């Protein structure tokens, strides 16, 4: 569309404040849970990422949720899912700091 | 020949780096040629800004003349045009400093 | 919330794989003619996620170079220029040596 | 229907392995005719040869020294009827 190089503006927008995937480790809460092991050691959230067009400006998330997702504790006789709740941002936006 | 393109300033593969401050006047300087060209500037990403008073104003010789711009305004605003199916646009940076 | 992301799905997505992280500029060389890059980060795609155990670490299996136009603006009528970084393509999980 | 003797469950059988011995993946069959394929997530799938990978329907797939590459999840899969079946399985390595 714009090169094998990588076009400045696909590079931008690429590259701007939105929520994306980041991997992030077991919640403390289910790090304590009573199991062998807990399946997978991490689960990727959406979080606001990417960057402002300034250091005075920080991507912050404008909407968020918890979400529940299940995770399996191998344990027992019998293994189980257990569910894990945490921080996950859906809107973002680029917005001034504070002192 | 390509004339029948709207916007004057030719080009806008990079867009033009405009020097702004917050609380002071903004223009987009994206101005058509023929008065009656319907023009909207956006701003990355999906929130349009559409003319009025002030907060917003459209002139044919001018462009989008924002009074008292904010953070909300620092960035890549692009104007459009569609003319004969084909949608021009030219983008515009901002910042501060 | 919404609803529970079934098991599978959050080992689905956790697993080793490529995925786009979030590269601040900064590290390298930043003094050119005096100012800022533009934008100061990229999204590339890297291989993330966490392998079965802590003897295996989550490693590339394909990857290459991506020429990305950054614009540095300064003095006077700044120009726009190029770097290059490391993009996954496949990952594996392979022992730690 | 269904071409996994065992029904499916949300929770795969977990297996104990170690590397350089014999892994099985006991997915056994109901019907002699599938073709049933080894899956693992991202898209590594392991195709038999007969002797290094070995499949069988009286007892599934049989390994004869593991890799590292066989740790992590396992998928026999199955496709009956356009309805495609899979069971999961998990393995692991002491530490």
């Amino acid at each position: 569309h714009q090169r094998k190089v990588v076009s400045w503006i696909d590079v931008y927008t690429r590259a701007t404040c939105q929520p994306r995937e980041v991997v992030v480790p077991l919640t403390v809460e289910l790090m304590g849970t009573v199991a062998k092991q807990l399946v997978p050691s991490c689960v990727t959230v959406q979080r606001c990422g990417g960057c402002c067009p300034d250091d005075g400006l920080e991507c912050v998330p404008t909407g968020q949720h918890q979400v529940r997702m299940q995770i399996l504790m191998i344990r027992y006789p019998s293994s189980q899912l257990g569910e894990m709740s945490l921080e996950e941002h859906s809107q973002c936006e680029c917005r001034p700091k504070k002192k | 020949s390509d004339t029948g393109r709207p916007f004057v300033e030719m080009y806008s593969e990079i867009p033009e780096i405009i020097h702004m401050t917050e609380g002071r006047e903004l223009v987009i300087p994206c101005r058509v040629t023929s008065p009656n060209i319907t023009v909207t500037l956006k701003k990355f990403p999906l929130d349009t800004l559409i003319p009025d008073g002030k907060r917003i104003i459209w002139d044919s010789r001018k462009g989008f003349i924002i009074s008292n711009a904010t953070y909300k305004e620092i960035g890549l605003l692009t104007c459009e045009a569609t003319v004969n199916g084909h949608l021009y646009k030219t983008n515009y940076l901002t910042h501060r400093q």
